[PDB]
């Protein structure tokens, strides 16, 4: 139930399948090796933040707990936007 | 406008509880369903306010007009106070899509006139320019209400 | 209390949660399940401080305030190749580009 998302700079991110499936693009891509997706255009400083968003989304969706902000540093905002648009999440 | 406050004249005491990191703008939908701004609530603050049964509220970020939830939904309607207990209106962040959260941060960093200067696909220019606004959200909620009705 | 972690060795990062009350050794077991390497071939680090197998994640400094879903705490990982353990090497993530003019 764990899948591998690999960045352009060859960083390997191992996340729960249910988490990665937050992205309709990653769902379609799971349909590299089995349970591996290569992102030729997403570097590690962006994909690490996408994986953090997955964790955040699954934890706080339909939670009655107080929801904290998802923080985005200005220097990654534009790249994370382009990633978010591509991944549809 | 089907989304309007009912002119009940039935007093209802409410606690507006800001459980978000945002400065909250309370918005009252008047008897013509037109949105009226009320005094802002800083993050982690609460206020006891005087409202009425069948009155309609939504809550937005005071600066950006980003959508917020109240008791985990879009709209808040004060009911009859039981046993002199106020109705709690717990205002929270929704779980924004990563795209919407990215659009929020980019808007906060770049002046609208400079959106077109960003090295991004045209479709994302239009997405940046499509600022959250109460009027558009009220229409979707008006269709969601008729859909259930 | 749930803590949210990034377990990091070389160019590998595992995103996972565990209990604040759970042990460093019990995390090595989660790592074994994913990376197929036994706990006795694992060392875990917080910064450059080696973590003792008995200590809880709470006692190691991983709590609600340091290990959040949107801001997870980094756990270092070094494997033992046959004889001796390797030196802790976490490859940093890429550096973001210079802020565009219109964002300054
Ligand atoms: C401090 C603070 N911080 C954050 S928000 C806040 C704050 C401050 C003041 C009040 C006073 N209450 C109202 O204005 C209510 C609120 C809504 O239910 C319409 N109200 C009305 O009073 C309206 N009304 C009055 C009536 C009377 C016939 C019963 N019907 N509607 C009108 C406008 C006078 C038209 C409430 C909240
Ligand atoms: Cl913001």
């Amino acid at each position: 139930m764990y899948v591998k998302l690999i960045s352009s700079d060859g960083h390997e991110f191992i996340v729960k399948r249910e988490h990665a499936l937050t992205s309709g693009t990653i769902k379609a891509m799971l349909s590299n090796e089995t349970n591996e997706v290569n992102f030729r255009e997403i570097p590690s400083h962006v994909l690490s933040k996408v994986c953090m968003y997955f964790t955040y989304k699954v934890r706080y969706t339909n939670s009655s707990t107080e929801i904290p902000e998802f923080p985005i540093a200005p220097e990654i905002a534009l790249e994370l936007l382009m990633a978010a648009n591509f991944l549809d999440c | 406008p089907v989304l309007r406050s009912v002119n009940s004249r039935e007093p209802s005491q409410v606690i507006f509880c800001n459980r978000s990191p945002r400065v909250v703008l309370p918005v009252w939908l008047n008897f013509d369903g037109e949105p009226q701004p009320y005094p802002t609530l800083p993050p982690g603050t609460g206020r006891r306010i005087h409202s009425y049964r069948g009155h309609l509220w939504l809550f937005r970020d005071a600066g950006t007009h980003d959508g917020l939830l109240v008791n985990q939904t879009e709209l808040f309607v004060p009911s009859l106070n039981v046993d002199g207990q106020p109705i709690f209106a717990n205002i929270t962040l929704p779980v924004y899509t990563l795209k919407e959260r990215c659009l929020q941060v980019v808007r906060s960093l770049v002046k609208p006139e400079n959106y077109r200067r960003l090295d991004i696909v045209r479709s994302l220019y239009e997405d940046l320019e499509d600022h959250p606004n109460v009027q558009k959200d009220l229409e979707r909620l008006t269709q969601e209400r008729i859909a259930h009705q | 209390m749930d803590v949210f972690l990034m377990i990091r060795r070389h160019k590998t990062t595992i995103f996972t949660d565990a209990k604040e009350s759970s042990t460093v050794f019990e995390l090595k077991r989660i790592v074994e399940g994913i990376l197929k390497r036994p706990p006795d071939e694992q060392r875990l680090y917080k910064d450059d401080q080696l973590l003792d197998d008995g200590k809880t994640l709470g006692e190691c400094g991983f709590t609600s305030q340091t290990a959040r879903p949107q801001a997870p705490a980094t756990v270092g990982l070094a494997f033992r190749a046959d004889d001796t353990f390797e030196a802790l090497c976490i490859e940093p993530f890429s550096s973001p580009p210079e802020l565009p003019d219109v964002m300054k």
